């Protein structure tokens, strides 16, 4: 059950230092290379750096200058930090197990086969003049990436946190379309991301759709989610979002109730 | 960056290849991996060196290279393939990874489907919150490209509109979402306010109205 787990803070300010945490279960840290990468909004991913068992460090050069990773064998944990964020290092963390090892393969010149040093092909003397040379070697860098966790969401902004406001989106006797009717909650002016968003504890899966937020001028999100239930229970069967804002440690529960008309 | 296609398409069933042009340092020295980025969850290991297939993928993803480039090659395309696609290589050192500038990959061929359409007028909790926010949901179309507009009394509106960009639901169709934010003066200096929705030439419209309770 390898498990990999970010912990953090959601958001950070300006010119300050992000520190991260990842949690490890299942494997042991003296066993397996850990690796961090982000991705910004809209962007590639971005290779950050590497520890081995070895507590060796690798980073990507652009960001050596910015970057620290340490680890802790006992508490199986791997931290990053960078240094001196800005709003482009907003962007989502995750932490994985990596597989890396270098390849020392040697290439011989025409005419020659290894067999130790390059010696040509029908020689029959172990030591002539011109019946072998230094073979020379080519490393093969080997990388890729084992087993990723789910990833933490960090935004860069002087601007300050705020909890969510959860208005209901009630189904009208107009609203309906026959045996079927879309009700739902509006999650109104957050900061920063994530929301999520589950209904009656989860027990309501079916047809539920919870949409994107969008990005009002005042900086702040929004965001819906809606659900499709049976007309004919509405008025009996009781509705209820569960809005979660981690980022404000918030949890709303926000009854919906059909509207009376 | 490795370079990969911006995008590709697709068509169910079929074969499709994505590219991915490095150098020699980094995809000439070999060791390529693919992963595939499902909107919501996390990456995936699909390739790793070069053609080794990860534990759990099928055998219609493949991996190959010539030279500085590589190539994923997905058979019998499916529906769950709609996703982001990128590679990565070694670069001077097993710890230095430099990954491709990503590929999205659209699969055609599902059948048409024309939005359902559901608009919401201002919850009596907002109301006397003194805010107003009008919602329009738009659900279940294929193709995903939508236009929103909204309407003030038979006059177009855009100021305070926000909508979403598309994006597929659990059931494998597009929704899209649109916001009018309002102060509780303009939403009743007005007698109607309508969403229409232009999908495949047709528009699917909604209207609400302050004096009624829709």
């Amino acid at each position: 059950q390898v498990q990999l787990r970010e912990s953090g803070p959601s958001l950070v300010k300006p010119s300050q230092t992000l520190s991260l945490t990842c949690t490890a279960s299942g494997f042991s840290l003296s066993d397996k290379a850990v690796g961090w990468v982000r991705q910004a909004p809209g962007k590639p991913l971005e290779w950050l750096g590497s520890i081995d068992t070895a507590e060796n460090t690798g980073y990507n050069p652009g960001l050596k200058s910015r970057l620290s990773i340490t680890k802790d064998n006992s508490k199986s944990q791997v931290s990053l930090s960078v240094s001196s964020v800005t709003t482009e290092d907003s962007a989502t963390y995750y932490c994985a197990t990596v597989h890396q090892k270098t390849r020392k393969e040697k290439n011989c010149p025409d005419g020659y086969i290894y067999s130790w040093i390059c010696r040509r092909v029908g020689s029959a003397f172990c030591s002539r003049t011109g019946d072998y040379t230094s073979p020379s070697e080519f490393d093969i860098y080997e990388f890729y990436v084992e087993g990723w966790g789910q990833g933490l969401l960090v935004t860069v902004s002087s601007a300050s946190t705020k909890g969510p406001s959860v208005f209901p989106l009630a189904p009208s006797s107009k609203s309906t379309s026959g045996g079927t009717a879309a009700l739902g909650c509006l999650v109104k002016d957050y900061f920063p991301e994530p929301v999520t968003v589950s209904w009656n504890s989860g027990a309501l899966t079916s047809g539920v759709h919870t949409f994107p937020a969008v990005l009002q001028s005042s900086g702040l999100y929004s965001l819906s989610s809606v659900v499709t239930v049976p007309s004919s229970s509405l008025g009996t069967q009781t509705y209820i979002c569960n809005v979660n804002h981690k980022p404000s440690n918030t949890k709303v529960d926000k009854k919906v109730e059909p509207k009376s008309c | 960056v490795l370079n990969q296609p911006s995008s590709v398409s697709g068509s169910l069933g079929q074969r499709v290849s994505i590219t991915c042009s490095g150098s020699s340092s980094n995809v000439g020295n070999g060791y390529v991996s693919w992963y595939q980025l499902i909107p919501g969850s996390a990456p995936r290991t699909l390739i790793y060196g070069d053609t080794s297939r990860a534990s759990g993928v099928p055998d219609r993803f493949s991996g190959s290279r010539s030279g500085n480039t590589a190539t994923l090659t997905i058979s019998s395309l499916q529906a769950e393939d709609e996703a982001d696609y990128f590679c990565a290589s070694a670069e001077d050192s097993s710890s230095n990874a430099v990954f491709g500038s990503g590929t999205t990959l659209t699969v055609l061929g599902q059948p048409k489907a024309a939005p359902s359409v559901t608009l919401f007028p201002p919850s009596s909790e907002e109301l006397q919150a003194n805010k107003a926010t009008l919602v329009c949901l738009i659900s279940d179309f294929y193709p995903g490209a939508v236009t929103v507009a909204w309407k003030a009394d038979s006059s177009p509106v855009k100021a305070g509109v926000e909508t979403t960009t598309p994006s597929k639901q659990s059931n494998n169709k597009y929704a899209a979402s649109s916001y009018l934010s309002l102060t509780p003066e303009q939403w009743k200096s007005h007698r109607s306010y309508s969403c229409q929705v232009t999908h495949e030439g047709s528009t699917v419209e909604k209207t609400v109205a302050p004096t009624e309770c829709s």
